[PDB]
């Protein structure tokens, strides 16, 4: 518990995941522009 | 690999073509979406991500930023050999070798 | 920062909470809590560690002020003897050992009468440290005897002892990394440690550690 | 199964049925009696040493493993393993694989560096725990460095951790001998075995090298 | 230290304002023209300074790198000295990274400052704002992506390393003035003025070259 | 005198002994200034090592010193006499001679030496170790019986005189062992042309 940070991870350090994006699938980064 | 091959190019050609044709449309006769994608079967012989668990999620999570990865790769590959005439490992050599 | 306690400085800064054994416990000076290898581990062998450590130490620190001294010191000349590992032969030469330049001072000339002269004094120097009691009155503490070698009165408040004990293990410690350092150096390069560090001043892209490294390569 | 227990194999085969200490029960693998030294008398040293033995053990079945390869590729030029740190001094650096262009390391202290800050982290995680595991075992932790489960089972885990100990202390024995042989013979391991396989009459240690090394 | 009302003060034993109070980092209680008198004007002050800091800590480091690196043969540069660095846009080729053919390549000086001014508006409206790297809460301590480390997660460390930069800032941004007043009276590189006094420091310093010729 | 606190220790008239040294095992002189031996197994496996590796060096000793004065005394025409050249004669082409008579052993191979060596020491080793053919049911350290076929070492009293004798005679052995190896690396010559 030392040397880092604790910190889902988007494309965006602040962004919201588009509604068609629930995160389901593998890859999913919440990038649709 | 410097061995030169028995067959004509115009039989290779032929055959490239019939062989693809076949592997394409036997890959499309699935109906299934999400076995369209992981067929499974005789293309996992060794069973490493054929359940339904947390170790198959990690694979496909692999697999999907190694294509992702990849498909930048070779989009840089086509560009470089675009604007410098060069290829891959060409393409090293030259940008060491300007320093 | 604190150097005893649970809270104490330890040996891998954010890391050390994981590789802390529980004997180690912050009780004595220079406890960082570094012990991998669990040498350590029964209380006896503890002390007896300690004890050689602050020996070696103080026997570190001393090699290292006699080892940088005369180099600076040569306000006299002294040639092939001011290097510190070729100070030893100067004695067998037929000049004696002219302390500071100075042929009157001891003009050492036999060898077997200093070593037996140092080896008598120095047997009953360390069996009185070895028995703790004799002649001097100290204050019963082996390791930090204190009641005779202590004429300035510096140990008496006993927090500012445990902070003094503290600096003094660790600079016993840059000492011992220092002198293993020069005995490295010295079968390595061949040079002094003062002209090392006037090599590295020179240029120190190449005169470094890694241009004197071919040199022990076993050829067939 | 028949690694643990009383009735274990022992390092001195039927010649040691009563030559066995008492604290080496046979519940840590690799257990075959061999302490003819007194030195793990107390359990916390035992466990100490056997953390060193296997990190000692993953240590030099790499180093065996990237001593042999370099030496069996030509693009490498067969070099020896105590002759590949000079490389970096060379007209060209180190290229690897002797493709042009993949690496071109000529900077020793920039290497340095990076490997210094490197491994300082992944240690440091390792003693402490960190992004790839917490809470785990000190020696098998798991989960992220086991990304094909291949010791789920507990008695799979227990066969490979015998396995494993096992090819670690070959491996150990394998670089000793490596060491050992560069300092007498001054030549790469393959290029003796090379040698040896020639001709193992003339070309071997008491033929050419024990003669004069006193 | 360094906190409180009991902290090193700008002149050590011969030191105070009333709004000095020893609570925000590197606070040495120098304030004699009382600029700093109003709260409001304080907090602006700080800002600046602190964003001062960052800048010219960026700019110490960016005009002794690369002519560091060219006096090294480490590379070869356009134009390795800082002041002259701006006019490699001008010369046959354009401007190359490092000296390489194949990094940058840069021409054309209207595109780059094009560029450079719409990335900074935009990134500049973020901070003052708040964008894609995180909502404002602390106008110069953002911290949560700012911080990937985590190096500020003890507020007693976050202290320390409060005043640390600061200092350094402040260093920086001295050095700063000195580099561009020895550019305007030397006209050579820094580190060539620094090896120039290193050959001769007796002989090499402003007073023996230069103090006659300013008037 | 040997035995009990009224022992000497390693200091002369200065004696701190250390608590876990009693003094009652065989040349016990209170010399733990490196506190190794605070266990009582690592202390035991210490002294097993001591007493094996005194007796190995007494007889390395004599068997490095007696073929050289031999030579030197006139007797026999040795390959090499000196200690740390032996192992050059095998590659003479004269091979190996027991006391340069050709008729006495005349070995050339190693190999079959070292194999013949291999075997020989690992059974009786592991005879020692376990219990073989000469006794079963004995002690390690000193089983007796076929052992001491002169029987000198029977009542209590003898057994442990003779125990510090043979302790402090091998501890001798072993510093002399040191010094022979010391003196050949540097000198490279052998021990008694170095004492004369
Ligand atoms: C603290 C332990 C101690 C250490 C580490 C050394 C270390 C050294 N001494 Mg010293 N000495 C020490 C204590 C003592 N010395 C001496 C008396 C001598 C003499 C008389 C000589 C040395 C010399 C030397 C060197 C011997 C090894 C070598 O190969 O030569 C290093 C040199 C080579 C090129 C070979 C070595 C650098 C010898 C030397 O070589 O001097 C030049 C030398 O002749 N020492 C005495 C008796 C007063 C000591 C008492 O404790
Ligand atoms: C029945 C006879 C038998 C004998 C005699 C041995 C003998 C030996 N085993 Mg073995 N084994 C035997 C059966 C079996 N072993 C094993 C499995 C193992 C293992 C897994 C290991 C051993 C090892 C060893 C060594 C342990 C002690 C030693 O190193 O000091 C013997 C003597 C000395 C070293 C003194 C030599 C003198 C000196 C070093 C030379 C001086 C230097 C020169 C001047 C240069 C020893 C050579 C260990 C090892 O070290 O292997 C290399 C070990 O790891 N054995 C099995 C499987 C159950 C056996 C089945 O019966
Ligand atoms: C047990 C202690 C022992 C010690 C301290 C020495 C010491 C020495 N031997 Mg000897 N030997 C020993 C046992 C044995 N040697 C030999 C056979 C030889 C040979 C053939 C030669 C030496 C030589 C030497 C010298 C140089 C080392 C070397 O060549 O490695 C050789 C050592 C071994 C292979 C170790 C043997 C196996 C190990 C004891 C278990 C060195 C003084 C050389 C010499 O004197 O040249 C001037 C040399 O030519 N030794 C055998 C027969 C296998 C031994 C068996 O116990
Ligand atoms: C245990 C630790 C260990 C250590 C310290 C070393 C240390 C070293 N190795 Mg060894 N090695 C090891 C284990 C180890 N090795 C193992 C396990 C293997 C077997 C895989 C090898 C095989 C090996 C090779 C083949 C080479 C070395 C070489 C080197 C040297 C530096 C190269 C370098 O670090 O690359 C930097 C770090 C890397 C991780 C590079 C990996 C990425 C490369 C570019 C990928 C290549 C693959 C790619 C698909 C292209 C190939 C296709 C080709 C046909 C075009 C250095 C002496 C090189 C040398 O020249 O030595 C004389 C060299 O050529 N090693
Ligand atoms: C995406 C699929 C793919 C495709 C379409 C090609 C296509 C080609 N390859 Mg490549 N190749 C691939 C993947 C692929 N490769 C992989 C994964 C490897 C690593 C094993 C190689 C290694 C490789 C080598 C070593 C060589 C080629 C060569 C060639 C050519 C001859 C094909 C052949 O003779 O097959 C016969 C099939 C059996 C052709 C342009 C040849 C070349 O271009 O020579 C001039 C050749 O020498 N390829
Ligand atoms: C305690 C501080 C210390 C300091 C300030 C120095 C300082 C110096 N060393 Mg020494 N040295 C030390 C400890 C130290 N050493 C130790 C503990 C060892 C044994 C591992 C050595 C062994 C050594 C060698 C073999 C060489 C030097 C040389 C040098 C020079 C730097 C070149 C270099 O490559 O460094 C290498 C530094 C290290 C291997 C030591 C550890 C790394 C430190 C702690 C960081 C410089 C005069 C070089 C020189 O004399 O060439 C002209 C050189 O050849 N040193
Ligand atoms: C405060 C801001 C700052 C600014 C405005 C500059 C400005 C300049 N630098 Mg400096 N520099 C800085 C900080 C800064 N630097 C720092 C912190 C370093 C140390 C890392 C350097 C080290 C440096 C080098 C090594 C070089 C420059 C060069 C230049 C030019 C950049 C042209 C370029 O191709 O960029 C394009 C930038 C990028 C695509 C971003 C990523 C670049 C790498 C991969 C990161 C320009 C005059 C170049 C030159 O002409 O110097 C003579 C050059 O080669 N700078
Ligand atoms: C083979 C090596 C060897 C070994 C294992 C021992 C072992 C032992 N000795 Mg002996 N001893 C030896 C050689 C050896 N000795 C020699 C050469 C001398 C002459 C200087 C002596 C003279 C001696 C005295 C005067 C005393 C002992 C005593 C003891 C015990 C004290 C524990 C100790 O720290 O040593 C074990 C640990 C090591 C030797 C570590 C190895 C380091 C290498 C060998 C250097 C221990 C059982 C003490 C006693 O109580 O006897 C029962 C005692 O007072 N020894
Ligand atoms: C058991 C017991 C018991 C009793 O009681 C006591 C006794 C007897 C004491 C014991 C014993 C012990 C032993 C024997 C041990 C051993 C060890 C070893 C040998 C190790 C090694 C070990 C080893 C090791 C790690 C090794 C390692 C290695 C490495 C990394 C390498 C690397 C590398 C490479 C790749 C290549 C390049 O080019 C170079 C380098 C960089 C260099
Ligand atoms: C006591 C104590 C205490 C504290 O606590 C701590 C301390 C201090 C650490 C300790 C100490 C210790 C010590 C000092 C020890 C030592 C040892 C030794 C020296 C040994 C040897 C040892 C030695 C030995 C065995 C030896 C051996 C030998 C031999 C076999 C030989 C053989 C041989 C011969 C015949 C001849 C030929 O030709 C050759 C050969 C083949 C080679
Ligand atoms: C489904 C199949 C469809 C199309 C296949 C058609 C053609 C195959 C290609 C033939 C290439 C012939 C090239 C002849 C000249 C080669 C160069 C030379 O030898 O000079």
């Amino acid at each position: 518990g030392a040397g880092y940070r604790q910190y889902d991870a988007l494309w965006l350090p602040n962004t919201e995941r588009p509604a068609w994006l629930d995160g389901s699938l593998p890859g999913d980064r919440g990038f649709d522009p | 690999a410097g061995i030169d091959l028995p067959f004509d190019i115009y039989t290779l050609a032929v055959l490239n073509s019939v062989l693809m044709g076949x592997v394409e449309l036997f890959r499309n006769s699935e109906l299934d979406p999400e076995r369209r994608c992981y067929p499974g079967g005789a293309f996992d012989p060794l069973n490493l991500a054929s359940d339904d668990s947390e170790r198959t999620q990690k694979l496909r999570e692999a697999e999907i930023k190694h294509a992702r990865l990849a498909m930048v790769s070779f989009l840089g590959y086509t560009v470089q050999a675009w604007y410098t005439g060069e290829g891959a490992l060409g393409s090293l050599n030259k940008f060491a070798n300007g320093f | 920062v604190e150097f005893y306690g649970p809270d104490r400085a330890k040996w891998l800064g954010p890391f050390s909470e994981g590789s802390v054994p529980s004997y180690l416990k912050g009780e004595f000076p220079g406890d960082y809590g570094w012990d991998t290898a669990g040498l350590s581990a029964d209380p006896e062998t503890f002390a007896r560690y300690r004890e050689i450590e602050v020996i070696h130490a103080r026997w570190a620190m001393l090699g290292a002020l006699g080892c940088l001294t005369p180099e600076l010191l040569q306000a006299a000349d002294f040639g092939e003897a001011a290097v510190w590992f070729k100070a030893g032969a100067s004695i067998f030469n037929e000049d004696g050992l002219n302390y500071l330049g100075n042929p009157s001072l001891i003009h050492a000339q036999s060898i077997v009468a200093v070593l037996l002269t140092q080896l008598v004094i120095m047997g009953a120097a360390e069996a009185y440290r070895y028995s703790g009691e004799g002649p001097v009155e100290t204050s019963g503490d082996s390791l930090y005897p204190g009641g005779f070698f202590d004429p300035l009165g510096l140990a008496d408040d006993p927090d500012t002892l445990a902070e003094l004990k503290v600096k003094e293990i660790k600079n016993g410690r840059l000492a011992m990394f220092s002198m293993f350092g020069f005995f490295v150096q010295g079968l390595v390069t061949g040079k002094s440690p003062l002209e090392n560090l006037a090599d590295h001043l020179a240029e120190p892209s190449v005169n470094n550690g890694f241009a004197s490294a071919t040199k022990f390569l076993p050829l067939p | 199964s028949q690694w643990y227990g009383p009735d274990r194999p022992k390092f001195l085969g039927p010649y040691s049925t009563n030559f066995v200490p008492s604290y080496l029960t046979g519940e840590f693998p690799g257990d075959y009696g061999w302490d003819t030294s007194g030195l793990s008398a107390d359990p916390a040293t035992f466990a100490r040493y056997r953390e060193i033995e296997v990190i000692h053990a993953r240590w030099a079945m790499l180093g065996a493993l990237g001593c042999v390869v370099p030496e069996l590729l030509d693009g490498t030029n067969h070099i020896a393993w105590f002759k590949a740190g000079a490389e970096i001094f060379g007209d060209d650096g180190i290229q690897y694989l002797g493709i042009p262009g993949l690496i071109n390391a000529k900077s020793i202290v920039a290497t340095l560096i990076v490997q210094v800050v490197l491994m300082s982290y992944v240690e440091g995680y390792r003693v402490n725990g960190g992004p790839a595991g917490t809470g785990l075992d000190a020696v098998y932790p798991g989960g992220n460095f086991d990304p094909l489960g291949l010791a789920d089972d507990p008695d799979t885990l227990a066969e490979l951790k015998v396995k494993e100990i096992k090819n670690g202390r070959l491996a150990m024995l394998s670089m000793f001998g490596f060491f050992i042989q560069a300092i007498v013979t001054g030549e790469g391991p393959i290029k003796n075995l090379n040698d040896h396989l020639a001709d193992a009459s003339a070309n071997n240690f008491y033929a050419l090298y024990a003669k004069n090394l006193a | 230290e360094f906190y409180g009302p009991d902290r090193v003060k700008f002149l050590g034993p011969f030191s105070t304002p009333s709004y000095l109070k020893g609570e925000y980092p590197g606070d040495y209680g120098w304030d004699t023209a009382g600029l700093s008198a109003d709260p409001e004007t304080f907090a602006r002050y700080r800002e600046l300074e602190v964003i001062h800091a960052r800048w010219a800590m960026l700019g110490a480091l960016g005009c002794v790198t690369p002519e560091l690196l060219q006096r090294n043969g480490a590379a070869n540069f356009g134009e390795a000295v800082w002041f002259k660095a701006g006019a490699q846009i001008f010369q046959e080729g354009g401007l190359d990274y490092l000296g390489n053919p194949n990094l940058v390549h840069a021409q054309s000086i209207v595109a780059i400052l094009l560029t450079q001014v719409v990335l900074m508006g935009l990134i500049e409206g973020y901070r003052v704002n708040g964008g894609p790297a995180g909502e404002v809460v602390d106008p110069i301590y953002p911290g949560e992506a700012f911080d990937p480390l985590g190096l500020a997660d003890d507020p007693d460390t976050l202290a320390e390393l409060k005043v640390k930069e600061i200092k350094n800032g402040r260093l920086a941004m001295v050095s700063m003035f000195g580099f561009f007043i020895q550019a305007i009276v030397t006209g050579k590189g820094p580190v060539q003025n620094l090896s120039d006094h290193l050959a001769s420091p007796s002989t090499d310093n402003f007073y023996s070259l230069y103090a006659k010729t300013l008037a």
